[PDB]
């Protein structure tokens, strides 16, 4: 491991205190010091929040606070307000001569009630297949907060190739939605038995299903 | 109060030679334990460190990018010149200058500048269908759709039955595809007994290139 | 709470707040870690020979601490040197930056570096995930140096009032001693003290 | 553990200079001062170039310098002369009785205007099925410089096993082609769903997957 | 002036016991700190350190081949023997012995001798064609590829259309799979508007065996 | 052969067999082997001035060994502590918690 590790996003009741977790080896985070934390307010320019373990910042409040895990690192940000809405990041300097980011991380104040997502599959369409193509699109929609996952499977076993993934928005009546496609050919499509698609949110999952048999 | 800034234009060639200046006030950078660095992101990714300079001169670089990356600099102007060689679709991003001094990496950014390496020219829209699979929905309602591809450059105007309809309209964000050139979408919902009885289009507008498109929108059956 | 080092030869550092000296000098330089032990009078290393010595009657303080933050650099830092080869190991205080090229076998160096032919200097490559015992630190050594002359260098103490006609014990401009001070018609040159 | 890393390429115009690194574990180099750098030319043989972390034997020239900071050691080559074309082992003791070499670095010096290499796939025939055996081609053709990098996956998960590959071969367009072959027999072909070929040059990435179900 | 040579049978029986005698002048085994070792390299591979033997008849092997191996010293001869036993295909390689004194480890290396474990003889090739699965031939041009397996042993003679094209044809060097035969493939580019229209035939001869082979090579469509 | 310094001090340890004594205080501790030295009668350090000072009169042993593969860790072992700072200087054979 070259790159740190975050999660998904992060979430939590206003007031509250709630800590982002960073992961790694010894030979880059614990067992080396020089770990830093950062916050990123989108379309805004990232502001510096911890930079050694556990340092108060610079020039910013002390609801945050650092970790001296011998392998992990924990920044235990309390008090949500509804500025606190933004990204997050973990960096730290390799054991070479190079500083590497971390894998990303969101953050909201849960200011609109929790919401299951609705979930569609469609399958690929007759123009479609006489362009040579196939594609298998899935519509997520009406939901919050707005940190999904995505995946795909075929015939009860992992697809990687051809998924492709977009970022979630805003949506006009104040929730978030995602769109995902499969793409594969007209003979992939037809020749095997099922295809799926799976989201996850708010630790609870949908998974929608199509067949060509079915729509036979 | 650190002021920094930058300046250069937005649109870039591939294979040119891509030259940005970034400027500051507020401080020197003559002063020890003061440097400036950069680093580029693209969409979706995270940041891309690039190179830096420290007050003695002691230029440094990454290893990916040596052959490439330039950096020039002097403390009467106040400003510094980034310089790169063979650009690429890909290096479309946001670039950013800042103030290096361990280990407040960068403590101080600038605004950053939005980047884009294509040789495409001015270019109109093409449409295209996107109804659903059948003429038939199951919550009483359903969305049909209008795709508009390899128009350049952004944006583009959309609508549906010459603005005749406002049942749930929509249109998301566009994307650059790898040519290029880009696309987009449309949906509008209709209940389910309204596919085959109810006339719908969707019409494009490209003020750049003055183009006006139109595609009648209404399920194909594929039970063929 | 930042002295990683701090040692005295010659005198206690419990009882330097209230001695009178009459010179002091500060010799700073950036050494790594494990360096430190080599500056001290007596022992022995390639800091200790080629750059750094201290005469056998040194009456001094050495003090060190952790300096990364200031002199490390991303990419590794060249621009602080020390001496790896010398002909011969250097006087106390003896201070050298002969770039002359070494020889280190039987081929003449003429001037020109070659096979056992090296420049004198080697650089540190500072660099900020650097090990300890490599890391770079800044070292300050102070050497006391007193004379047979008034003393120049004093302690931050406040002096007391002039208790003059009982038994004291007094202490003016570190010349101390007990006994009772009184007035006299003593006409005394008028240039120094006692 | 019981070996060292190398960068698998890098190059410099003529009369410039560069660097190899050279990073090793704990018990390789654990502040010892014995790692040796070897330049070697293909057909002629190794020529010792490093000798205890930066001295230099009599006859090479003293462009070379050796360096050593951490758990890393790097030899330092200013003004690339355009005969310095060649590989670049870096090798040490390790506290077993043994001594290690580390990976090879390829420089590159005479050089065209970087291109990237073109990849095809092909699956095991039909023919060959007759013969009870299968095997899946992946070429690379018209690349420089002559250093890449091969990977092979089925079911989309990395594979390790059946897999040989061929050093880069300079041909007459003055730029070098490889290729790589995944051995295999009917029944696991066909078992298994798709399989996957990765090449990695100058950091960019290619792919190219083929499937049973293609054969219809 | 001190220089080394290796010799030894360049083939091999598989798990039969492979011997190398290394020679040397210019310098004398018996001088203090000095000793003779060897380390071979798998093609394509890093380097692997085998033995080592010291002046004083003192020997030493890597921990991972200690019951394979044993070195023998002769300073009358002036000769090191590297005995190992049960070699196999895996173990193919180009062996090197080089003195050695600490810290120069392994000063000056011998020129080498290439040596590999196969278990058959002559055998003639099995010839395959490879053609693209459709005519997408969007770079302008279609490749067209001939495989050569299981075959022993080196070399064969490959050529396309009577030798009439050269031009875009790319070989590989044979390749020693586990079994101990011998495969590689050819290429060839052809334009993109030749598919099928204009035939391509692929011929090859493996000389040890005098194996005259042909095959046409055509690509074949998906809609089976 | 497993102590690394055996160092006797008013007493040699060649000659300890063939004497007697009231009673004996063994003191154990653990602290890096640079500053092993600082644990000797007349010596000046923050080893000695403010966690273990041994008097001018003292007459006894000092043994130090290694302890790395015992009292070392992966991580990092940090069980092991030491004063750093002090209103006044230790007086000899002195504890405080």
């Amino acid at each position: 491991q070259s790159a740190l590790t975050q999660p998904a996003s992060v979430s939590g009741s206003p007031e509250q205190s709630i800590t982002i977790s960073c992961s790694g080896t010894s030979r880059d985070i614990g067992g080396y010091n020089y770990v830093a934390w950062y916050q990123h307010h989108p379309g805004k320019a990232p502001k510096l929040m911890i930079y050694e373990v556990s340092n108060r910042p610079s020039g910013v409040s002390n609801r945050f606070s650092g970790s001296k895990s011998g392998n992990m690192a924990s920044l235990t940000i309390s008090g949500l307000q509804a500025e606190d809405k933004a990204d997050y990041y973990c960096t730290s300097y390799t054991t070479g001569s190079t500083v590497v980011f971390g894998g990303g991380t969101k953050l909201t104040v849960l200011g609109q009630p929790k919401a299951a997502p609705s979930v569609t599959l469609f399958p690929p369409s007759s123009e479609e297949l006489q362009a040579n193509k196939a594609t298998l699109v899935c519509l997520i929609s009406d939901f919050y907060p707005g940190a999904v996952t995505v995946a795909w499977k075929a015939d009860s076993s992992p697809v990687k190739a051809g998924v492709e993934t977009t970022t979630p928005s805003k949506q006009s009546n104040n929730k978030y939605a995602a769109s995902s496609y499969l793409s594969l050919t007209p003979e992939q499509w037809k020749s095997h038995r099922s295809y799926s698609c799976q989201v996850t949110h708010e630790g609870s999952t949908v998974e929608k299903t199509v067949a060509p048999t079915e729509c036979s | 109060q650190i002021t920094l800034k930058e300046s250069g234009p937005t649109l870039v060639k591939s294979t040119q030679t891509l030259t940005l200046t970034c400027t500051f006030s507020g401080f020197s950078l003559s002063t020890y334990g003061v440097g400036v660095g950069w680093i580029r992101q693209p969409p979706g990714k995270a940041l891309e460190w690039l190179a830096l300079i420290y007050w003695d001169d002691d230029k440094r670089y990454t290893p990916s990018l040596k052959s490439r990356l330039t950096i020039t600099k002097d403390t009467s102007k106040n400003q510094v010149v980034l310089t790169m060689t063979n650009m690429d679709p890909l290096d479309t991003a946001t670039y950013y200058c800042a103030q290096h001094t361990v280990p407040t990496i960068f403590d101080y950014w600038g605004q950053g500048t939005l980047v884009t390496v294509s040789s495409a020219s001015t270019k109109g829209p093409s449409v295209f269908p996107l109804a659903p699979s059948s003429k038939s929905t199951s919550g009483g309602t359903a969305a049909l759709g209008c795709l508009v591809k390899d128009y350049f450059p952004e944006p583009v105007t959309v609508s549906w039955n010459s603005g005749a309809l406002t049942s749930g309209v929509h249109t998301f964000p566009a994307v650059l595809q790898s040519s290029g050139l880009y696309s987009l979408s449309s949906v509008v919902t209709v209940p389910s007994s309204s596919l085959g009885t109810q006339t719908y289009i969707c019409n494009v507008n490209h003020k750049p290139s003055n183009t006006k498109v139109d595609k009648r929108v209404e399920p194909k059956s594929c039970d063929k | 709470a930042s002295f990683s080092t701090f040692k005295c030869y010659g005198v206690s550092p419990t009882k330097l707040n209230d001695l009178c000296f009459t010179n002091v000098y500060a010799d700073s330089f950036v050494i790594r870690g494990d360096e430190v032990r080599q500056i001290a009078p007596g022992q022995t290393g390639k800091i200790a020979d080629y750059n750094y010595k201290l005469p056998d009657d040194f009456t001094g303080c050495v003090i060190a601490w952790n300096s990364n933050n200031l002199d490390s650099k991303v990419g590794g830092n060249y621009n602080y040197l020390y001496r790896l080869f010398r002909k011969s190991n250097l006087k106390p205080f003896e201070r050298d930056i002969s770039t002359e090229i070494y020889q280190a076998g039987s081929t003449p160096c003429n001037g020109v570096e070659g096979f056992n032919c090296y420049f004198p200097l080697q650089s540190y490559g500072f660099q900020p995930t650097n090990g300890v015992g490599y890391q770079p630190y800044r070292v300050v050594v102070l050497s006391f140096e007193l004379l047979h002359a008034p003393a120049t260098v004093c302690g931050p103490k406040k002096s007391t009032n002039l208790v003059k006609n009982k038994c004291v014990n007094f202490n003016f401009n570190g010349l101390t001693g007990t006994g009772v001070l009184t007035e006299s018609n003593k006409k005394f040159l008028p240039f120094q003290q006692f």
